[PDB]
């Protein structure tokens, strides 16, 4: 009749089983263990049959004495504290029933009778299974309410993990209700880094892996062979917590960083969001992918419905979450692509619509908006961000910078000496986009560099400089008319070449 | 039912045995299903979570992610 | 019509709100729920 | 009398009599098959038993 003393709880941290209290019935279990050896020797002498009634009615009087009163009292008190408290301490409580049960296995070996070493031993283990059966595995109390308090501690310690990232860095629509609800069917925070979430920083995935793989191990080793079903249940609750609450909540955190998608001349809230989604990729995708892979290799016992946890749970979260992040890297690719494309070509009618056919060959808003838009966009994080997408961030975001070179550098619409201003400002961006963090532009913006020396077709430098190597990035009949992308095309008979 | 989905069983089981008559004598006896990324103790599972922490620094972890 | 599944049920199980919340009061004081339930 | 172990988790499995015959193995769970008539025959031939 204990009154649930402190403390109770001090045990709900992101770790294994924890602080007070004993057990204090392992006191009573040791007392029944040496009392068991005592009446074992005494009734071993003073009886005729052996299991009768020591194993028969005095093990029955043991659990009827102890496990009825003291252990259902312990369920009343441990459950009277909380649920996940008595879930983990039910794993420890019944694990202690397996401890003292194994002490009745070695203490059973202190006995020396074969039918007692038959299921009369497992009658004591069967009354241990009766103490199991008061909170039986056959109900959803021992597993599904253990999964329910595991969802309490799961959404508690995991959903509120990355606290200001989960709730909130957005409304949160955050392109998950906007882009994935449209395409697969903008300032949101500012401005440092992947700073809990992503992921967070793999430590929340070590927290959710810690407690969730902890109690997953606890109900795993604790419960009977009906385990792979609940392994798909709670593993699918990790598909809730990680493939949905950290691919689409704590990476909707990262998609609140990709709420700076469509970031045309808005590359400051995507100057801290390259590392945020890049570390969702690195920590969340790398850590959750290899950790869920090798952890899932242990978790699959022998079933072929376990392959439905391989393909449809895990690998379809790699293809589905691949559709999450890479399409948000397609619309984040539209954020950097609209950034350098719209913002870097946004020079006025003296640079990007220049008629300066014999002067103004220098740097301008092509250099300032190329180095500012791109080199403030991707040379802020994405130069040092994703190596988890190394050739994808560098070679593909820089390959879209080469696409942005086809929108800003090879699409700088300036005249016969303004093209030379593209040969000092967009060729002044060709090396600079190759240092802007999206840095694959040393060959196709360098094609826009020779095209920039081709886009300066005046009446003395129009034929063979436009007929250079990468000056065929100017048009096939628009080599001499390479400044037909300008106000004035090519200064008195642009089109005397194709015939 | 064990014709109505008996034959829906077996006509499925031959149909994929159609599609795994690939041009090798394909011999179809592996069963590995890998995603996009290639004990015997109590706390060894926690050592497996910490082995995923050993995987948290492994390798970079580098991959490709573009579209 | 529809509150008989929803709120006329609650107008037929009104005290059964606190009575049904008392089901957790023996298994595992009573002021802030059974007096000011809003 | 090999009380078997769950080989993955390292916990115990059910018990099994080990019946090593001349050229075939009967790793049989005789529980609660107290015979030894039709006990649970984890069986194979010895010529490829590893």
């Amino acid at each position: 009749f204990i009154k649930n003393v402190k403390f109770k709880e001090q045990l709900i941290d992101f770790e294994n089983h924890s602080v007070i209290i004993e057990t204090s019935m392992q006191n009573l279990i040791n007392d029944v263990e040496t009392v068991i050896k005592n009446e074992s020797k005494i009734v071993k002498r003073v009886f005729e049959e052996k299991a009768t009634h020591v194993i028969q009615l005095f093990i029955q009087r043991v659990f009827a004495q102890k496990i009825e009163p003291r252990f259902e009292v312990l369920l009343r008190n441990s459950l009277s504290i909380s649920n996940l408290a008595y879930v983990r301490i039910l794993h420890g409580l019944f694990t202690l029933f397996g401890k003292f049960t194994k002490s009745l296995i070695d203490y059973f070996q202190l006995l020396e009778i074969d039918d007692s070493n038959q299921i009369l031993s497992t009658t004591l283990e069967q009354c241990f299974a009766d103490l199991f059966s008061h909170y039986l595995y056959d109900r959803s109390k021992y597993f599904g309410i253990e999964k329910r308090s595991l969802e309490a501690i799961l959404v508690d310690m995991t959903s509120k993990f990355t606290v200001n990232y989960d709730k909130e860095i957005n409304k949160r629509v955050l392109l998950d209700k906007y882009k994935e609800k449209l395409s697969t069917n903008t300032a949101s925070d500012i401005d440092n880094s992947p700073n809990s979430p992503a992921n967070y920083s793999l430590n929340d995935v070590d927290s959710m892996l810690k407690c969730v793989v902890e109690s997953t191990a606890r109900v795993m080793e604790l419960i009977p062979n009906k385990a792979h079903l609940y392994i798909l249940e709670i593993l699918k609750i990790m598909f809730l917590g990680i493939v949905d609450s950290y691919m689409e909540i704590a990476l909707e955190v990262a998609y609140w960083k990709i709420c700076k998608v469509d970031i045309n001349k808005t590359a400051g809230v995507v100057n801290l969001n390259f590392l945020k989604f890049i570390s969702m990729s690195t920590e969340i995708l790398d850590l959750l992918s290899i950790s869920i892979k090798s952890i899932f290799l242990p978790l699959l016992n022998n079933s072929p419905e376990i392959k439905a946890q391989i393909i449809e749970m895990t690998n379809s979260q790699i293809q589905k979450m691949e559709i999450l992040i890479n399409i948000i890297l397609q619309e984040t690719i539209t954020v950097i692509s609209t950034k350098f494309s719209a913002i870097l070509c946004k020079q006025k009618k003296k640079d990007f619509v220049p008629k300066s056919q014999e002067l103004l060959d220098q740097d301008t808003l092509p250099a300032i908006e190329i180095v500012n838009i791109l080199n403030l966009i991707f040379e802020q994080s994405s130069k040092f961000l994703k190596g988890k997408n190394l050739q994808t961030f560098l070679t593909l975001i820089g390959e879209e910078l080469y696409g942005l070179l086809l929108s800003h550098y090879s699409h700088f619409q300036v005249n016969s000496i303004g093209g030379v201003v593209v040969t000092k400002d967009i060729i002044g961006y060709q090396t600079a986009i190759e240092d802007w963090g999206v840095a694959s532009l040393i060959d196709k913006f360098a094609t826009l560099r020779e095209l920039a020396n081709l886009f300066t077709v005046q009446p003395e430098l129009l034929e063979s400089l436009t007929k250079e190597g990468h000056l065929a990035d100017i048009g096939r009949d628009i080599i001499q008319s390479y400044i037909s992308n300008r106000e004035d095309f090519n200064h008195d008979n642009f089109i005397n070449s194709v015939k | 039912f064990n014709k109505i989905w008996g034959k829906l069983l077996d006509e499925i089981e031959l149909l994929l045995v159609r599609y795994i008559n690939d041009p090798e004598l394909i011999s179809s006896n592996n069963g590995s299903i890998k995603p996009i990324n290639g004990e015997d103790n109590s706390s060894v599972k926690d050592q497996a979570f910490e082995l995923k922490a050993l995987l948290k620094d492994i390798f970079p972890g580098f991959s490709v992610s573009s579209n | 019509v529809l509150c008989d599944k929803l709120w006329s049920c609650i107008q037929g199980q009104t005290v059964s709100l606190y009575l049904k919340l008392y089901t957790v009061i023996d298994k595992h004081k009573n002021d802030i729920i059974s007096a000011f339930e809003e | 009398n090999w009380m078997e172990l769950n080989t993955t988790t390292g916990k115990p499995l059910q018990m099994v009599q080990i019946f090593i015959l001349n050229d075939l193995v009967l790793i049989a769970d005789k529980s609660r098959d107290k015979q030894n008539d039709f006990i649970v025959s984890q069986c194979y031939p010895l010529k490829d038993v590893t």
